[PDB]
């Protein structure tokens, strides 16, 4: 794809173009790390050749991860032939692989490994679904929170990632569960923490990268993982587009392919939508409110030959996500976990999470004071027989044997007495009331959740848009 | 036995028996004033639950959440002993839990640091540690005496009933297995953790880095540079959210903690909206009450008597 | 005190800058044979013709070898150039620049060629 050139190079940056013949594109980042000996650094290579005049020349920058080392630079009057020689005696030297065939790649130990990067208008649409797609289709909002996800939360950073590269770092997270399964916290498990930290980069800034020792840790990085892939489909969708689009807007609206449709406030359903929102903001959410602006109908191509309408039990629940992550649901609908991802990380498995009570699912949103433009999306949701969970367990998915979702059995929810109905599905009302479920043996889930895995069963319906109003700080 | 449990009615805790026993031997020392037994060889004063011992509460509004509750003594702590007023020097008692008995006595200086030393398991330990510190700080020789008397008096009380005299006991290095973090008070947590690890989980910052963050904002030159720079509290509480639901309760008593112990203003109303719910959470909800008053009344001046 | 030929991304182009007694080219050298140090340092000011566009250079190894070296581009002032010069003789010397002439070999730091 489009191929940038490093800024920092600032000789260079605006007079210089990276080097690229076909698949081969002169530009790698290798990173190495070894806990046991205590290593975790970075090394970035790009040979450029200047625009303006005919000049080549190989640019090294290397360091810590995260900390911006030292460079180099090294001017070769043309000399194309030199450079590009120096370029892959350096990658062999640092790898211990060619540097042209880097097509097959094989890392070895006590030494740098590879890494993969991505380097007559009548605009016709009501206004509301304007502003909602300019909101999530803000792409400069895009690049400042990938920025934010390099130096506000040191996530990722030296830059992006691939697909395939997200892919080999959930295999070092299986290779990680595996050894974890077994507690034996001797020489194996630090090499493959090592393998895990050369895949992802981290940065640690001194103390000894630690070792993964327990489940949290796992299902963070998991979840880390999975805000990668979550910045990588985002960036893939907002991609513009050109051919009289005198909006484009629109184009983008075509890549979510949903119809979505404004909703009057007087209208039964936004009135009982904001009902559902109101009744259900759990009390143990009280640092902030939230105000139903408007409300959205969702008419996703695909989805209705797919809803498990056979099956009994069927309700409208919650999902929450980042304002700027939505772009990607609206056009491809909700997905199971990444297959290759460890199954230990999720308490009860695998699929599609969602809640019945609105600030759980809600708490999801990442909302801010500054920003205080939030998403809910409603989805009805076929879940048929539930299997009952009282305590975690990993492997919830083998119980289920006929049925076809698991819930899990929370201390505080609504209880059917008061569940009304919405199209012919069940709107489960609250409050929340004490559901007599109780553990004389271990702990209590706070609240219940279901999850489903068949990804037919999940049909989106409406898309809320909330201002989540937050109150006095001090 | 008689006029404990009026003490303990007013407290809504309840306090060891070494602090009762402690009593009687600062009566025996000097029945006059034995709260003060020790003010004028020592400079330290009896106070609290002791002020109820003296009857001295008989002058009577009585809050006793905030008797003597310094600007950084956390709920669990409760202040007992005090010292130098200059650095607010002083030793309580601290429970981690409204219905057991305290682990240990530690020792803070309010006008110096938020930090909790420890400073023995009773009473008897934490005055003998003073005292023996004291007594090298005591630049003189001829007014020692008086001290190796009530030092000698100390030593024979707690042998007689069986109290061990070390800095740390063998209860407090029990607890401190099961202590599962520092939080900027070094004292520890206590919460429940089950055979799955539930209960609790790490902050997504370091130590250090809360450190910076709650400096970095503290510092901010306008309320809108604040509210531009209050992003990691806010995603923090998001978080916390997140653990609470998921019954991993301590994680948002150990945020509000350390923004009790960061002590601006600009945090009262964030911790209020974690601490007392954490406790709550935790059916802790004394502490919830201790705090939500604390923080609405928050003075350097606490001795509810004055 | 001439211009380091071995800096080539930067030989042919450009004057050094000085000022009398302030000259900001230099090379200094440090032996000590109980510790086998031998090793120099230059660093020189090189300015534009167009327009006030300055660079530092410096270079430093073992005594004869290239070994090391770093371009720290100033073209936003020469003031800053300065900065980054006199600084950094004070950090590598102990001894500051505008009392340059009053050389005191502190073990352990850099002297210069006289």
């Amino acid at each position: 794809g489009k191929a940038p050139v490093d800024p920092e190079c600032t000789a260079k940056v605006g007079k210089a173009h990276v080097y690229c013949e076909g698949n081969d594109v002169y530009d790698v980042m290798l990173n190495q790390t070894n806990l046991q000996f205590n290593n975790n650094k970075y090394y970035l290579i790009q040979l450029l050749e200047d625009d303006a005049q005919r000049n080549f020349s190989v640019w090294m920058r290397w360091g810590r991860v995260g900390k911006m080392g030292q460079h180099s630079l090294v001017a070769c009057s043309g000399n194309l032939n030199k450079a590009k020689e120096i370029f892959q005696k350096k990658f062999l030297d640092k790898t211990k692989n060619n540097w042209e065939d880097r097509e097959k790649f094989e890392k070895v130990p006590g030494k740098y490994d590879m890494l993969q990067m991505d380097y007559k208008p009548e605009s016709q649409l009501d206004l509301r679904v304007q502003e909602l797609i300019k909101l999530i289709c803000n792409v400069q909002a895009m690049e400042e929170m990938m920025m934010e996800m390099k130096y506000n939360t040191k996530k990722a950073p030296l830059g992006k990632l691939t697909v395939a590269q997200i892919k080999a770092g959930y295999q070092s997270l299986k290779k990680i569960e595996d050894c974890i399964r077994a507690g034996q916290h001797g020489r194996a498990l630090m090499e493959a923490c090592n393998e895990f930290y050369t895949r992802i980069p981290h940065d640690f800034g001194l103390r000894t990268p630690p070792l993964i020792r327990t489940q949290k840790e796992l299902s963070e990085k998991i979840q880390l993982l999975e805000a990668l892939g979550d910045i990588e489909i985002a960036i893939k969708l907002v991609k513009t587009e050109l051919q009289s689009p005198e909006h484009p807007l629109d184009q983008h609206y075509r890549n979510l392919h949903c119809a979505l449709r404004p909703l009057d406030h007087e209208s039964y359903e936004f009135k009982v939508i904001s009902q559902y929102l109101q009744s259900t903001h759990a009390p143990t959410h009280s640092d902030y409110t939230m105000t139903l602006l408007d409300l959205f109908e969702v008419e996703k191509d695909g989805e209705k030959e797919a809803f498990r309408e056979d099956l009994h039990n069927r309700m409208l629940l919650w999902h929450g996500s980042r304002m700027s992550n939505w772009v990607g649901i609206l056009s491809h609908g909700l997905r199971i976990a990444p297959p290759e991802a460890p199954i230990t990380g999720y308490m009860f498995g695998k699929g599609i999470y969602f809640a019945d009570m609105s600030s759980k699912s809600a708490n999801y949103c990442f909302a801010s004071r500054l920003k205080n433009t939030g998403l809910l999306l409603l989805s009805e949701v076929a879940l048929g027989q539930c299997n009952e969970l009282l305590e975690a367990n990993p492997k919830a998915e083998g119980l289920l044997q006929g049925k076809h979702s698991t819930k899990g059995l929370g201390k505080m929810a609504p209880s059917s007495a008061h569940f009304v109905t919405l199209n012919g599905s069940t709107v489960p009302l609250g409050p929340a009331s004490d559901t007599g479920i109780l553990n004389p043996d271990g702990y209590t889930l706070n609240y219940n959740e279901y999850i489903v895995y068949n990804p037919n069963q999940v049909r989106m319906r409406y898309l809320l848009k909330v201002q989540f109003n937050f109150l006095q700080l001090w | 036995s008689d006029l404990r449990k009026e003490v303990e009615n007013h407290y809504k805790l309840s306090l060891p028996e070494d602090f009762y026993h402690f009593w009687k031997f600062c009566e025996e020392l000097d029945p006059e004033k034995p709260s003060d037994s020790l003010s004028a060889s020592l400079g330290l004063q009896l106070v609290g639950p002791y002020d109820i011992l003296a009857g001295k509460h008989k002058t009577k509004g009585l809050n006793f959440n905030l008797h003597w509750r310094f600007y950084y003594d956390p709920p669990e702590f409760q202040t007992i002993i005090i010292g130098d007023n200059k650095t607010q020097y002083h030793m309580g008692y601290f429970r981690d839990s409204p219905d057991e008995f305290p682990v240990y006595v530690g020792i803070n200086e309010a006008k110096k640091n938020c930090i909790i030393v420890p400073n023995g398991d009773n009473v008897f330990a934490a005055v003998k540690l003073f005292l023996t510190k004291k007594l090298k700080e005591i630049t003189d020789k001829k007014k020692i005496n008086l001290l190796k008397n009530i030092d000698e008096k100390l030593t024979e009380a707690a042998r007689e009933l069986g109290y061990s005299l070390e800095q740390r006991t063998v209860k407090m290095k029990q607890r401190d297995k099961k202590v599962v973090t520092k939080t900027f008070h070094g004292a520890g947590l206590v919460v429940p953790v089950d055979k799955n690890d539930v209960g609790y989980r790490e902050l997504p910052e370091t130590d250090a880095d809360l450190k910076r963050i709650c400096k970095t904002i503290v510092e901010a030159a306008s309320d809108e540079e604040r509210l531009k720079a209050f992003a990691p509290i806010q995603e923090m509480m998001t978080f916390v959210q997140f653990a609470n639901d998921e019954c991993d309760y301590g994680m948002g008593l150990e945020l509000g903690m350390d923004l009790f112990c960061y002590g601006s203003h600009y945090f009262h109303k964030v911790a209020g909206q974690l601490l007392p719910l954490a406790y709550n959470l935790l059916k802790r909800n004394l502490f919830a009450e201790i705090i939500e008053e604390h923080l609405a009344n928050r003075s350097q001046e606490n001795i509810d008597q004055l």
